[PDB]
């Protein structure tokens, strides 16, 4: 009996799978990833958010007569509430809309209109990175991204330096990241939250006279405007990612200045209007506005995604302020390693939802003069319960199943694609780079297997493959870079 | 880039952690990364067959990947105990079964066929599911039914062993071709399923194609086989003119509407939208009326069957069971019209199924494991062959002959290796077969395993020594039989060069076999063949006079797709440097001739088919006429609407 013989030896092997990756798709709920999109709504006061649920469909059918209609071919679906309080001056609606969702039916696939859809993963980088002379942080709607530029600078004596200065490329324009705390927290309030406050300091044109000479050699004096300067101390000038902050507290300066108007928050909010609205008149209120969106910029899931410590993860300022302390270090950083690399399955599926809802939250955003309550219903007014499922077999999100093999577990359980939505992947683009390999690919992913028609955009995870355990599909647990 | 210096050899020590899809393919240290990245899509598109046996050279991991891919077989999460089971038809029924350790309620549904996609699928070998009735058991490791591939011992095996040797024969293997006998095209086999959806309004009806007018059998039975490639075929019946339309119906017509289709039925289903009491009338539409009826009365017997189960204060029941439920019972209700494509068609569409088993034909591919793909150019009855007739073992014959030009230039030595051992074992198993009891004859074996794979010695010892006396006589009469499997591993653990110097040194009794009318020693072996998808029939396109655009100009028609025609009725566009290397002769009036009454002027297309069919057919001498082309009215239309005209002279 050559067959008893060949599964005995089978059963005494050593290396086995890894079962809990395998059987990995049917422990992820969709209620979990619910919440951060609809949270994303809460930008308009009124609006306030009361949870979401999966509804029982299990029912016995009573006989009826009323011309019921039928579909021919089967399809699966889930039914998913949610529920939002619209409350006002006296109206406080209530707003219950109902979706369709694809259950995972056999572990494996969807069956819609009789047709059979295989899920796959994809592959994305964690965040943080860098490219083409820029830092670019991922979001979930808007790419928050930092641009580097050299400028050239003379002291009192006429020395020149050469330093960089950044900006928030924002709102389709080039703003100092200095500016925008200058506005929130005020001059002395940006001082002492970025903690050098112990190392600058502002005199006029009297202190200058009066200036310590034996000082001089120590405390380096750089030129603000023709009578005030600017007192700071060479220890902190040593380090460079020190002076990218003085470059660009030199760079967002002007000539025309007053003593009184560097203590007003409302000096340069003017400015801030002005660089957004070129009117005058409503230059104070715009920037106001720009002020609100750029509080609202990081949402929930981003935060919970990135690795940095509960510190430097409070809200938007301190995420920028940890990001620029470390600039160089950042920038220093590879792209290509696997230690800052995840892996997605459900949140680029829940994409169209996201998008209506960011087109529809705009539309109120840029309203005036008129009654906000209607549009407000208007925005939740069209939610069809074949949004999702249309949505997503149109712009061909799920690959059709197109296989004639049995041998499932190499071809299609585990695949993974770097192309689909926010991917920076693309054929026209010709990025040789991203189509190569790295030496950590080896260990946590497939060498050979290659797709034939495009080289790169698809592989094949490795069985032996062991995910850790509460990190958000994350390889690794530390970044590739320590900042320690 | 000098990022390689992490990596380092001292950690990846006899663990294959860094393999994906090489885990099939032995002797993966050996072949360049260029042929073994092809072996990824070879097995990515491997076609199922219907013989099909476990290698002989196994690298001891494709059990657990069986195992693991669960798309092939089913088996019983807990333990079950078989509550009823009602038929639906000739073949298909389906059985509701009970937990003993929860006391919900699960269904399992008994087919014969799997729509894996448009053209491919595969057979069930339910065997075990049949044997259960009558209020059973059913344990945890139990397996209802399972694929072709899989054997009776959960052994995973996609593919077949055949007899191979490498020679040239009348240089028809040059390039990339492949000989094979007609056993071993016979041993090859495939299967193909397809789904067909045929529709009927109130207008249309069916020929009485099959039988007389007694049995007005529109379409096929539940099991016949259809005949002539066609499955039915629909006329259109008109209310002012039918007198001399009707008058025979047992032969097709000028305008009719045929399907072609092949193989045979196997399942149908019918979903009406007319009222019964208008169909119970027309004699024409006979056969429908049988066979829907046949389909209520299923549905009725479960609305009597299991009516106490979900209705009843219990309703434990799992999601599929009271879908299907609910299903059922919606049909036997009243007032009930269906929909398709989110619209309300008029008249009764209907499905089949039909299965048929495809043989090895020329013009198909077959690969080995190491990516040496090959194209069957001439099958050869067995007697042709070359065959041994000097040795002792005379009568073996090969049934594969592979081309030997380009071995080392392909830059892959893993099947020399593959042959050589299977030579070997060839030898050792004739060698113990000779002579021998069974006391000893063991020992013959194992001083062979001892030089190839040391790991697999000890499980040797311990499955040869756990049996009886009977038990081993059976099994190393069935080593005799079929021979040694031999096992190693893909990269860590395998012969390299040293060891086969040592084999063959210590073996000084092996000589290569002589052939018969060669005069050049040969060697034959037994090596692994796997099916591809690539089929001739899948491209094919020829076209005569197919639907035209709208404009004018030939264009692709959607009718293969629904299975009207059997040629893709595509024609070939002739591309840009196409015209230009036409050109390449001096003459130029002649290309613009043949592009003109090929597919540019309607009159010159019609005078040429005229005069082509009416005439002279040995010496044709035809004349085209002078008439402004389309493309021209086309252009001189498009460029006034800019503004601009193209004034001659």
């Amino acid at each position: 009996m050559i067959s008893n013989f060949r599964k005995f030896h089978g059963n005494k092997n050593q290396e086995k799978f890894n079962e809990n990756l395998i059987l990995n798709k049917e422990n992820e709920s969709i209620l979990n990833y619910l919440d951060p999109i609809c949270k994303t709504l809460e930008i308009i006061p009124e609006i306030t958010y009361l949870g979401s649920s999966v509804e029982p469909i299990n029912k016995v059918y009573k006989f009826n007569k009323e011309e019921k209609t039928s579909d021919i071919e089967r399809s699966e679906l889930q039914l998913i509430k949610m529920s939002f309080l619209i409350e006002k001056d006296d109206k406080k609606e209530e707003i219950n809309k109902f979706i369709y969702f694809p259950k995972l039916i056999d572990s494996q696939y969807f069956i819609i209109n009789g047709n059979r859809y295989y899920p796959i993963y994809q592959l994305l980088d964690s965040g943080t990175y860098r490219t083409n002379k820029a830092l670019t942080l991922k979001t979930l709607l808007m790419p928050i991204v930092l641009r580097e530029k050299k400028e050239t600078f003379d002291d009192i004596n006429g020395e020149t330096h050469t330093m960089l200065n950044v900006d928030l490329d924002l709102f389709k324009s080039k703003v100092p990241f200095l500016i925008y705390f200058f506005s929130k927290f005020g001059f002395e309030g940006t001082l002492e939250y970025f903690g050098l406050q112990d190392l600058i300091h502002v005199l006029m044109k009297e202190d200058l006279d009066q200036l310590d000479e034996d000082e001089i050699n120590d405390n380096v004096i750089f030129m603000i405007t023709k009578n005030i300067s600017l007192v700071v101390d060479k220890n902190f000038f040593s380090n460079k990612n020190n002076q990218i902050i003085i470059a660009t507290l030199l760079n967002c300066f002007n000539t025309r200045i007053k003593i009184d108007k560097i203590y007003e928050k409302d000096y340069w909010v003017k400015k801030l209007g002005g660089y957004f609205t070129t009117n005058n008149s409503n230059k104070q209120e715009k920037g106001e506005g720009i002020i609100l969106s750029f509080e609202r910029i990081l949402d929930e899931w981003t935060k919970k995604i990135l690795r940095t410590e509960e510190k430097n993860k409070e809200d938007i300022y301190s995420v920028v302020r940890w990001m620029i302390n470390n600039y160089l270090a950042l920038v220093k950083q590879d792209n290509m390693n696997l230690a800052n690399k995840r892996i997605r399955l459900y949140e680029y599926l829940l994409h169209p939802l996201l998008i209506k809802f960011s087109k529809g939250t705009y539309r109120v955003l840029n309203n005036r003069n008129s009654n906000k309550f209607e549009k407000i219903k208007t925005i939740f007014s069209n939610i069809q319960e074949g949004f999702l499922v249309k949505k997503i077999i149109n712009n061909e999100l799920l690959r059709y199943d197109n296989s004639v093999n049995s041998i499932s577990l190499f071809t299609l359980i585990l695949r993974y694609t770097q192309s689909g939505p926010q991917s920076p992947f693309s054929s026209n683009s010709t990025n040789n780079k991203l189509r190569g390999l790295h030496p950590s690919y080896l260990g946590r992913l497939g060498l050979t297997s290659t797709s034939a028609g495009d080289p790169g955009a698809s592989g094949s995870l490795t069985p032996f493959l062991e995910l850790p355990e509460n990190s958000y599909m994350h390889f690794t647990e530390e970044p590739e870079i320590n900042l320690n | 880039m000098d990022d390689i210096s992490v990596i380092k050899n001292e950690d990846y020590e006899g663990s294959h952690r860094f393999l994906a899809e090489e885990l099939l393919m032995p002797n993966a240290n050996k072949t360049d990364g260029n042929r073994s990245t092809m072996f990824c899509s070879h097995l990515a598109q491997a076609v199922t067959l219907q013989k099909a046996e476990p290698p002989l050279v196994y690298t001891n991991f494709e059990n657990q990947v069986g195992k693991y891919s669960t798309a092939g077989y089913r088996k019983a999460n807990s333990n079950y105990k078989v509550i009823e089971k009602i038929y639906k038809n000739d073949y298909n029924y389906v059985l509701i079964v009970q937990d003993q350790e929860t006391g919900e309620y699960t269904l399992f549904e008994r087919a014969e066929c799997e729509f894996l996609t448009e053209h491919y699928g595969f057979q069930w070998d339910n065997d075990k599911i049949d044997s259960l009735k009558k209020d059973d058991t059913i344990e945890k490791d139990t397996v209802l039914y399972k694929n072709t591939c899989y054997d009776e011992n959960m052994n995973f095996g996609y593919g077949v062993n055949l007899n191979a040797a490498y020679f040239s024969y009348k240089n028809e293997t040059l390039e990339d071709a492949i000989v094979i006998s007609e056993s071993a095209a016979k041993k090859l086999g495939t299967f193909s399923v397809n789904k067909v959806k045929v529709s009927v309004n109130t207008n249309d009806i069916l020929l009485n194609l099959y039988g007389d007018n007694e049995n007005y059998k529109g379409f096929p039975d539940i099991g016949e086989h259809i005949k002539n490639q066609i499955i039915a075929s629909r006329r259109r019946f008109d209310y002012n003119t039918a007198l001399y339309e009707l008058k025979n119906l047992n032969e097709m017509r000028d305008s009719d509407t045929p399907f072609f289709a092949d193989g045979k039925i196997v399942d149908i289903e019918i979903f009406s939208n007319v009222p019964e009491e208008e169909l119970k009338v027309q004699k024409y539409n006979e056969q429908v009326l049988y066979y829907i009826n046949k389909q209520k009365e299923f549905s009725n017997n479960v609305y009597q069957k299991l009516k106490k189960i979900v209705e009843g204060k219990d309703n434990n029941v799992s999601d599929k069971l009271l879908h299907f439920y609910n299903n059922c019972k919606m049909r036997i209700d009243e007032n009930i019209s269906y929909t398709y494509q989110n619209s309300k068609f008029s008249g009764f569409i209907m499905e089949f199924t039909i299965l048929e088993e495809e043989p090895l034909n020329k013009g198909s591919k077959i690969t080995g494991r190491y990516g040496n793909k090959g194209v069957i150019s001439k099958i050869l009855p067995d007697d042709q062959m070359p065959t041994v007739a000097e040795g002792r073992f005379k009568g073996l014959k090969a049934d594969i002959c592979l081309n030997p030009l380009g071995v080392f230039n392909r830059l892959n030595p893993s099947q020399l290796i593959e042959q050589e051992l299977n030579w070997i074992a060839k030898f050792i198993r004739k060698d113990m077969e000779e002579a021998g009891s069974n006391e000893e004859k063991v020992s013959i074996l194992l001083d062979f395993l001892n030089r190839v794979n040391k790991e697999e010695t000890e499980l040797m010892e311990e499955f040869i020594n756990s049996l009886n006396k009977t038990e081993l006589e059976e099994f190393l009469n069935d080593i005799i039989e079929n021979g040694i499997p031999i096992c190693q591993k893909p990269f860590f653990g395998n012969i390299g060069l040293d060891e086969l110097w040592e084999l063959y040194n210590h073996y000084d009794h092996i000589d290569y076999f002589k052939c018969e009318g060669i005069s050049t020693p040969l060697i034959i072996g037994e090596i692994y063949m796997v099916r591809l998808k690539h089929e001739p029939h899948s491209k094919f396109s020829a076209r005569s006079t197919s639907f035209m655009n709208l404009r004018g100009l030939p264009a692709k028609s959607k009718n293969f797709k629904e299975h009207k025609d059997l040629y893709s009725k595509t024609p070939v566009r002739i591309g840009n440097m196409e015209i230009s290397n036409l050109s390449l002769t001096n003459e130029m009036g002649s290309i613009m001739d043949m592009l003109n009454s090929y597919s540019n002027n309607e009159t010159n297309r019609r005078e040429l088919i005229m005069q082509l069919l009416t005439g002279n057919p040995f010496d044709t001498n035809i004349d085209l006429s002078d008439v402004e082309s389309g493309t021209s009215k086309i252009l001189k239309s498009l460029f006034t609407c800019l503004g601009l005209s193209i004034d001659d002279v």
